[PDB]
Parts: structure tokens; C-alpha cells; sequence
């Protein structure tokens, strides 16, 4: 999920956009 | 831009920053 | 608890604190 | 909505809690 | 609501959020 | 103290209210 | 240091930075 | 007080330091 | 990404998120 | 400059990116 | 004032707080 | 650098001023 993707692992701002509505 | 660890409130602040008016969901349980 | 005046990212921080592990959705107008 | 309410007026933690998943 | 780790500035931000106009004390030494 | 209660261990928003004036 | 214009939670963050381990008290009017 | 001063006017870190425990 | 309305420390947070490991410079007018 | 633009108007992440080292 | 760990966005927030109108650089690579 | 000085190790607000322009 987002926490795995961005906190535990790292993510880009683009990947963050995956969680926008 | 970059890839970084974004956790907790910093994560949702980043989501706010990236999504803004679109809104977003933060669903840590998946 | 007290009533809140929260704009911008402050609201998201508040949602984060309030919802914890549940997460939340942030859905601005328009 | 809540995003506008909390910024233009006030809102409570209890109102915010409605937006948790 | 929830129970979470709240540390450092995040802790005092949460206190601000919970206490608001009542004010609060942050006294880490105890 | 608060740090033990809320940072080292976890606390609820209610317990946080213990530190309001 | 520069003078500050701090409202809301920003003041609390500033108090946190300034007081460190000493902590601080936050006491708004009314 | 300081909470109002810093938001409606300005305040210094040195004024803030007065509010440390 | 969405356009941003960022004042104060919010801009710095945004720069931090955007520039990551590169860092950034913050240069207000005057 | 960017600090004023983002606060009095709007600015984009792409404009912000110009200020990275 | 005090000495503390200041990391990440908290570091740049502190720089914003200390430097304000002078501006600052955040250059983690050195 | 600043991260070493202030994050990995600790620094004062005065030392932080080293990084102002
Ligand atoms: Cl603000
Ligand atoms: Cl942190
Ligand atoms: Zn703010
Ligand atoms: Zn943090």
C-alpha cells in the first residue's frame, strides 16, 4: 500500500499521485 | 523530482501537495 | 476536544491525527 | 464540505472523524 | 479516534490540535 | 511524562488532553 | 535570528524548536 | 499575549524563549 | 500535479518534498 | 520571486523544482 | 535555546524559522 | 554538512544560522 510504497520503501511524487482521487 | 521516505504525517502532507484539489485517500491498511 | 480552524495542509494533519491507522479521505470541493 | 468548513468556519475532531476510512 | 506514536514536534502539534484555546504544557522532562 | 506516554508508548487523543491547561 | 510571524500551529512548532528539551507552555488568550 | 502577538504582529525567538519551561 | 498555494513554512516544506536529496535554496524577496 | 508567487498567487511543483540545487 | 536533532523537513522548517527573510540553502550533499 | 551537523549530530539554532544566506 502507500506506506509500503512510500514510507518503508521510497517513492516519487509521481507514484504519490497514484493515491489521488 | 526525487524519491524519498515519506512517512506518517509527512506522507499525507506530500499527498496533499501532489493531489491538492483532486483530493486523495490515505489507506495505510491497504 | 476543542473546535478547530484548519486550512490547507493543517486539515490533513488533523485528519491524520484523528484517523490514525484507519486513514482517511481528503475530498475538497471542486 | 469538511475541507471548506474547517477553513472558512470551524469544525470539530468529531466531524473530522467521519472522514476516516 | 486512535492511539499512535506522537513524537517531537508532532507531539506538540497534536497537543495544539487537542487543547487549542485551553493551551497546554509540553514538559518532556516530566 | 507525555513523551513516555505518547511518543515512546502510544497514546490516544483523550490521553493527550491530559496535558491541556 | 529574524522576527517571526507565526499563527496557529506554526507558533507551537516555533516554541518546540526554541525550547527543546525544556518544553514550553502554550497559553493563548481566552 | 505571545500567541496573539506572533500571529497579529511579529515576535522574536527571544520572546518565544520566555515561554520555555 | 496540481498548482499550489503556499505561504510561509509551507513553501519550504514543498521545496523539501520537491528537491529531495538535491536540496534547494529559499530566497524570499527583501 | 517564487516565495511571493506561491503565497500571493499560485505556483507549480515544476516552478518549485527550479529552486533545487 | 537548545541543541536537538533536526532532520528532513523539520530541518528545513527550522532553517526557515531561523533565517526567514535572509533565506537559506539546504544542501544535504554538502 | 547541515545534515551531519544538525540531524545526525545535534545543533543549536545559532549553528542553524550558518546556513542562512
Ligand atoms: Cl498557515
Ligand atoms: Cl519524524
Ligand atoms: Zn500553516
Ligand atoms: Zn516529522
Amino acid at each position: 500500500g502507500i506506506v509500503e510504497q512510500c514510507c518503508t520503501s521510497i517513492c516519487s511524487l509521481y507514484q504519490l499521485e497514484n493515491y489521488c482521487n | 523530482f526525487v524519491n524519498q521516505h515519506l512517512c506518517g504525517s509527512h506522507l499525507v502532507e506530500a499527498l496533499y501537495l501532489v493531489c491538492g484539489e483532486r483530493g486523495f485517500f490515505y489507506t495505510p491498511k491497504t
